[PDB]
């Protein structure tokens, strides 16, 4: 009964792509059309942070909008003190093959994963004045390629086993596990109310999972290559992808279809990284071409342009008072961008 | 003579 | 495994829609509403930006 | 700055003192990412990550073996070579060995990093020349049609053997040479898993690599 | 975590003694240290103080240049070596580690201190010496002759309970927050040069003297003390 | 001021100005792109050498081609001035010399020993050592500040006398110009050559670029550094009676000879150095 099956989901596809396109009765760029350009955005280097020693790989603000945690591939994994640009904490690891860092919204613990399969969570906030392994998250068959913190007690993580995971720390088990991706899952973004969250993988598609019930609810098909990172708006109800495809789409889950394409001819490599601010009227994208760009979400426009870094931008963040935005690339360095 | 120029 | 996949299929396409203009209304209305406070688009004097 | 932001400093510089230390220590070490198939024999070339360390004259080699998209190739752009191993005495898989290396050698991430190949199995490929049994023709028809080029070990030398051995070597080398545009280079090896100089073969390519980059940051050629 | 002092005893006056702390359960390599010395019958004063990696010392001005403080990172041992002693010297030593980062609670554990007998500043006031209070809130106020509140935002105004024949434990740093293992109850409030802390639904084990310590610049000064009573 | 009448003839002074100046522009362009172009450890001291070189010829050409070929009396910057230019002349000397040495020792232990070399090198050492060749510079050309000055020597005293010339005994002329010799020429050049010749005979032991660069770089180092020290030894160990006409003309025509050839040195390193390889 194969057949009927295929045919069956042929006819089903067809029938989503009808109901996406019946409720596409204007587009984005018709009705932002009379909106005010924001302007020529100039924003200039605050600060640099060194002290690492190899290629950045990830970088996550607190929730204080001051410590950020940066992970590097020669083992450390530092947490700043942004505006005194101190070293608060350096972290040795088991493993130099990181790949993703997490800082948890009360600040007592931090994150790290890579190709060691393996999510290692670090307590800060202890006695005898040093960090040490609190738990040490295994039963993903690939490399973890990012994690995400909901509270002190349950983290969710992203695999290149094609499976997301979500873990209650203390028991160190695998609380749900989703399913449904065809490749590589390689960023992870939590609705600010934390029930929702979406997955981009190297598909070319996005999903939407349920945390609590565990079942894909949407699923997501605009690009043409691996998706490398995703981001959800502010008020939860769209979200940012960009992919190799020297592109970005914002989607809309109320709408279940694409809603607007951020491309430039000039624009030929890939996009490791993506961020809104706190408005959700930027959209800010890091590049292979050692820079990064600053769209109008709402316009298309590239706003302006951060070439600080001379290396690939790998990472990128915005504060939750949306202050400043840290950049980190393979060239060791962390800038701040206000 | 003798030059003066080192 | 197609079993799954025409499941999910069904559990996808029996889903409320709205317009799309309506998305991007809400998106336009909620940029408006919050754009006074986005530090990054209005820059911040130095007495009080602590970068 | 106060007492407390004074006592902070000071930690922080602390820290940096720490970071340095670690980082020339680290960067005494020669690392190497292992590639292969099942078929290959990759862990016995010398004696989520397996990573093994020996030591050679002085120098310290720390080999990784990871495990088709290889989406996580990005972390080893800096890596010092790709020690990629193929069993040469397998016709079927053999063509699959070729498509991997080709993959591998165009890398965009991987187009300033030397690959050491090692030819594998050798035992098993002369055995199979010289009984007859498999024909690298039915696999390979250009075979047919190939000299071997004038130069082999005499201890054992059959021309046959000869012949299949250098075909397959060939095959590798005209991959590399394709695109390989002087950036990076592929050094081809013999092993047959009784040996015991792959260390010291390891050791002569990666002073090579050093050699070439050398020359290259140098301004010398 | 656990610091012992060790050494102490009764000296003749012009001698000298060494003073030792034994540090254990802890990174003892990764915190400063403080010599807190108490009198016989008085309130806290602060000796002296070394950084981690001995790369600052600090040495208050009545001990300076008579006693040298020193740490064996190595042997977690920390030394106050005390020549030309005073009969003011006779006082209870207290070993104080201490660490300096951002959101750190410095001052958080002392060590049962060792007995010592022998035959510009910034002025901090208790305003009462007693006041007598089991269920009821009580407030105690601490001034400072200078504001202590930096330009960075802290207000590095610390509040110690000593309770009888027992080591002075942190109650509040930097004016607002609650240290570890401290019960809710206790508030700190205040503005530069007036602070209070406030004890709401006060309990047993809740008497014992209250010591205001400022820590915006050295030497680091404590109050008299407010005695509570039942 | 007939005793202090240097003759040379003229269509040889327009054309060694020609020179100074298409020397001068090159050598400018060439040091101010590998500057920019440079601005792990091998940008150091190639930024050293550029700086070196440019340094020496912005600062001392055109005091001498003032004070030298054209106007040879009288002094016209001073006491001050002839102290200064002759000490920084001598700086940017040594710290050419010392670049350039430093430069095959670096080379050569990148060649000869890639492993060792790969962990001796740092920044912290690369720039200790470029801090070191400077220092050296500097504090061999202080004899020199204490051995020129003015000095008159025409017929009385006469402004239109006044000279900037060694002021010390020829007895200690002579040691300070051995020293200079040999602290600036011989030593360079012994380690340049040796070196060099070391790391031209592992590459030709299997490139032959790099070869060619290697004996470009020692040869220009001798033909243009040698006839300099040569003409200052001539000058300070002939004795007043073997000074007759024809050797006086001669000292300054050699003179106008060596300072081309020892600013061609700073306008061919550049290209040596760095544009010759490829730089892209």
């Amino acid at each position: 009964e194969l057949d009927q099956l295929r045919q069956e989901a042929e006819q089903l596809k067809n029938q989503i792509r009808d109901a996406r396109k019946a409720c596409a009765d204007a587009t984005l760029s018709q009705i932002t059309n009379n909106i005010d350009p924001v302007g020529r955005i100039q924003m200039r280097t605050r600060r640099t942070l060194r002290g690492h020693l190899a290629k950045i790989y990830a970088m996550h603000w607190g929730t204080d909008s001051r410590l950020l945690v940066s992970a590097s591939q020669d083992g450390k994994l530092i947490i700043w003190d942004s505006y005194t640009t101190n070293k608060v904490h350096a972290i040795p690891l088991r493993s130099s093959w990181v790949m993703t860092c997490a800082y948890a919204p009360s600040g007592n613990y931090v994150a790290c994963g890579g190709l060691d399969n393996i999510c290692s969570i670090y307590n800060l906030k202890t006695r005898e004045g040093n960090v040490r392994v609190s738990r040490e998250l295994a039963g993903h068959t690939g490399y973890l390629s990012c994690c995400r913190f909901l509270d002190d007690n349950q983290i969710v993580t992203s695999s290149g086993d094609t499976t997301c995971a979500l873990w209650d720390i203390e028991t160190g088990q695998q609380t749900t596990t989703f399913t449904g991706h065809t490749g590589d899952v390689m960023s992870l973004s939590l609705a600010p109310d934390t029930r929702l969250f979406v997955s981009g993988a190297c598909d070319a598609s996005a999903k939407l999972w349920d945390v609590r019930e565990g079942m894909c609810r949407q699923t997501f098909t605009g690009h043409e290559s691996d998706i490398n990172a995703i981001c959800f708006f502010p008020n939860g109800n769209a979200f940012a992808t960009g992919s190799d495809d020297a592109t970005c789409r914002l989607f809309d889950l109320r709408a279940d279809q694409e809603l607007m394409t951020y491309s430039h001819d000039n624009i030929i490599c890939g996009i490791t990284s993506v961020s809104f601010s706190k408005s959700g009227r930027l959209l800010l994208a890091g590049y292979d071409d050692f820079n990064c760009n600053v769209w109008d979400a709402l316009k298309a426009d590239r706003a302006g342009v951060l070439a600080g870094h001379d290396n690939r931008v790998s990472c990128l963040g915005v504060t939750d008072d949306g202050m400043a935005v840290a950049t980190g690339s393979w060239d060791s360095f962390l800038k701040i961008w206000n | 003579r003798r030059p003066y120029i080192l | 495994q197609a079993r799954k996949l025409v499941e999910q299929l069904k559990m996808e396409a029996n889903i409320d829609r709205i317009k799309v203009s309506k998305a991007a209304a809400d998106l336009m209305a909620y940029c408006e509403a919050h754009a006074k406070e986005d530090p990054l688009l209005t820059p911040v004097p130095a007495s009080e930006n602590p970068f | 700055v106060s007492a407390e932001d004074k006592a902070a400093a000071e930690r922080s510089k602390m820290i940096d003192k720490n970071l340095r230390e670690d980082g020339e220590k680290a960067r005494r070490t020669l690392r190497l990412l292992l590639l292969g198939a099942d078929n290959s024999g990759k862990s016995t070339i010398v004696k989520g990550i397996f990573e093994t360390k020996f030591q050679v004259d002085k120098v310290n080699f720390h080999m990784f073996d990871v495990g088709e998209r290889r989406k996580w190739i990005q972390c080893f752009n800096d890596v010092t070579a790709i020690i990629f191993v193929v069993d040469s005495s397998d016709y079927n898989r053999l063509q699959e060995a070729l498509n991997d290396f080709k993959s591998i050698w165009n890398n965009r991430w991987l187009r300033t990093i030397s690959v050491i190949l090692f030819l594998n199995k050798q035992d098993l490929l002369a055995e199979k020349v010289l009984a007859g049994k498999s024909k690298i023709e039915d696999y390979f028809p250009e075979f047919a049609r190939y000299t071997t080029p004038e130069a082999t070990p005499e201890p054992g030398e059959d021309p046959r053997v000869t012949r299949a051995k250098y075909f397959i070597r060939k095959e590798f080398v005209d991959i590399s040479t394709a695109s390989g545009d002087g950036r990076h280079i592929c050094y081809p090896h013999f092993t047959c898993a009784v040996d015991t100089e792959n260390a010291r073969r390891i050791f002569n390519d990666c002073k090579d690599i050093i050699l070439q980059m050398n020359l290259r940051e140098y301004n010398l050629v | 975590v656990q610091l012992v002092e060790s050494g102490g005893g009764l000296v003749q006056p012009g001698g000298s003694r060494k003073l030792s702390c034994s540090a254990s359960g802890f990174a003892f390599s990764s915190f400063g240290m403080h010599w807190v010395r108490q009198a016989p019958e008085k309130g806290l004063e602060w000796v002296a103080y070394i950084s981690s990696g001995s790369g600052t010392i600090y040495y208050a001005d009545t001990v300076k240049g008579r006693f040298t403080i020193s740490r064996d990172d190595p042997k977690n041992t920390l030394f106050l070596q005390m020549t030309s002693l005073r009969s003011e010297d006779t006082a209870m030593y207290y070993c104080v580690r201490s660490i300096y980062y951002y959101g750190s609670s410095p001052f958080d554990f002392w060590g049962q201190g060792t007995t010592l007998t022998v035959s510009s500043d910034i002025v901090m006031t208790q305003a009462t010496s007693s006041v007598p209070v089991p269920g009821e809130s009580v407030s105690i106020s601490c001034r400072s002759s200078k504001s202590l509140l930096h330009s960075n935002g802290n207000t590095y105004l610390y509040w110690f309970l000593q309770r009888p024949g027992q080591s002075p434990q942190l109650l509040i740093y930097r004016m607002s927050n609650l240290a570890s293992g401290v019960p809710d109850r206790f508030s700190g409030s205040g503005s530069g040069t007036a602070f209070t802390l406030t004890i709401s639904r006060l309990e047993a084990e809740d008497v014992g003297v209250y010591y205001c310590m400022q820590h915006l610049e050295y030497p680091l000064t404590f109050g008299a003390g407010t005695k509570l009573e039942l | 001021n007939s005793d202090l009448d240097v003759n040379t003839d003229i269509y040889s002074k327009v054309l060694v100005t020609a020179i100074y100046l298409a020397l001068f522009v090159v050598g400018t362009v060439g040091n101010s792109v590998t500057l920019f172009t440079l601005a792990s450890t091998v940008h150091y001291h190639l930024g050293s050498l550029a700086l070196s070189d440019l340094l020496i010829l912005l600062l001392a050409m055109p005091v001498e081609l003032y004070n030298f070929i054209w106007v040879h009396h009288p002094w016209a910057f001073g006491d001050a001035g002839c102290r200064g230019y002759y000490f920084l002349r001598d700086a940017c000397t040594y710290a050419t010399a010392l670049n350039v040495a430093s430069l095959s020792v670096e080379r050569y232990l990148a060649i000869c020993h890639p492993f060792k070399a790969k962990t001796l090198m740092s920044r912290s050492r690369t720039k200790k050592f470029i801090s070191a060749i400077w220092l050296a510079s500097a504090l061999l050309a202080i004899p020199m500040l204490f051995t020129m000055g003015l000095q008159n020597r025409s017929a009385g005293t006469h402004p239109g006398g006044l000279v900037c010339t060694p002021i010390v005994d020829t007895a200690t002329v002579k040691v300070v110009i051995q020293v200079n010799t040999f602290m600036s020429f011989l030593f360079p050049m012994l380690v340049i050559s040796i070196l060099n010749t070391v790391i031209a005979n592992k590459l030709t032991v299997m490139l032959r670029h790099g070869v060619l660069v290697l004996r470009a770089v020692v040869i220009a180092f001798v033909v243009c550094w040698l006839p300099y020290h040569v003409r200052r030894l001539m000058f300070c160990y002939i004795s007043d009676e073997q000074w007759t006409t024809f050797l006086f003309d001669f000292y300054h025509y050699f003179y106008m000879l060596t300072n081309a050839l020892f600013y061609a040195s700073s306008a061919i390193n550049p290209i040596l150095y760095n544009l010759v390889s490829a730089n892209f």
